[PDB]
């Protein structure tokens, strides 16, 4: 019960798909790469003012990528956004808080 | 012993007791917690003659390591203990001014800028720094305002009421799930949801809606959530571990 520390990790979804690909725009800039596809596996949510999202996404080859997303709270509305990345990461890594 | 009670009509005197504080994009609930019920204390302990908005950054930045991870956790029970050995500075400072060390992380409820990102900026824990951020007077380790002791609340329903009405608002925790980022309104009863993580608040009093005996809670997410920053959920049971982490302290001096 950690008080602002991440959940343990969850099997990814469509949800933690949806954002992936909102985000991928945003994603796609900052390195100035081009994907077909980000393909989550991983990930682990926490609670902020607001709840930050922790993803494990497929790249290219075998050698996966950590993201952080912010995520809106009901209130102001469903946004998303970048908040840092974590390129060049490896096959099997936890997710870890960054 | 009172059927109601609430601490920001019982100590009026005392700003900081109705306000709500903006946590952002990192794990400091914690953190907040623990400094704003230290914050209401110092206030309720000297008759207002002291009102102070104790400093979050310094709890963050300078118990550091010791307490958790900064901006991905961290201990209640711990950032408690520290106030108690070396004391906390200020981030809001009554008669006006302004604070020794204010909260630089940014804010996630506003908009601001142009055009919504209002987090997703530092987050990233700042250093410890053992200085006034400059115009404040006097000197940090003499804005220092101590505790004397710190300790647990019992499991039990009771010593929380009678630890909150004795000697103001407390630090707590409970785990959130995502039935929970959707409250407006009554008392909150947790039904379904992924378990989002937990997180840390601070109550200050009790009373009753339809028949359901609830706890007082400020939330750390600004004033559009919920009830203007506030929420009541569930009193009685321990529901959602809400009862099995109370800390307080009482503040040096006076």
């Amino acid at each position: 019960m950690i008080p602002g520390g991440l959940s343990e990790a969850k099997p990814a979804t469509p949800e933690i798909q949806e954002i992936v690909d909102k985000v991928k725009p945003q994603l796609e800039e900052k390195t100035n790469e081009t994907y077909g596809k980000l393909e989550a596996v991983q990930y682990k949510t926490q609670v902020v003012a607001g709840t930050n999202y922790y993803i494990k996404v497929r790249a290219g080859d075998n050698k996966y990528m950590h993201l952080k997303v912010f995520k809106s709270l009901p209130g102001q509305n469903e946004d998303l956004v970048l908040t840092g990345y974590q390129v060049d990461k490896n096959k099997d890594d936890e997710l870890t808080g960054f | 012993l009172p059927a109601s009670f609430d601490a920001r009509e019982q100590w009026p005197q005392c700003p900081t007791i109705k306000e709500i504080r903006d946590q952002g994009s990192c794990g400091s609930c914690w953190a907040f917690g623990a400094v704003e019920a230290i914050s209401d204390r110092i206030c309720i302990h000297t008759n207002a003659h002291v009102s102070v908005e104790v400093s979050a950054e310094d709890l963050l930045t300078c118990c550091g390591s010791m307490c958790g991870d900064g901006c991905n956790g961290g201990y209640p029970a711990e950032a408690w203990n520290f106030w108690t050995r070396k004391g906390l500075v200020s981030g809001g400072l009554y008669e006006s001014h302004v604070g020794c060390r204010p909260y630089s992380i940014p804010p996630c409820e506003h908009h601001v800028n142009g055009s919504r990102p209002p987090c997703t900026g530092e987050g990233d824990t700042p250093k410890c720094s053992k200085i006034c951020e400059p115009g404040y007077s006097p000197t940090y380790k003499q804005d220092k305002h101590y505790g004397y002791n710190s300790y647990s609340v019992s499991n039990s329903e009771k010593d929380i009421m009678a630890e909150i009405y004795k000697n103001g608002p407390v630090e707590g925790a409970f785990s959130v799930y995502s039935d929970f980022l959707l409250y407006k309104s009554g008392v909150y009863q947790h039904v379904t949801g992924e378990m989002m993580g937990g997180h840390a608040i601070r109550i200050l009093g009790w009373g009753v809606e339809n028949g359901t005996p609830y706890w007082l809670v400020a939330n750390s997410w600004n004033t559009d959530w919920g009830d203007n920053g506030f929420f009541k959920i569930l009193r009685g049971q321990d529901h959602c571990g809400i009862e099995s982490e109370v800390v307080a302290g009482i503040p040096r001096t006076d």
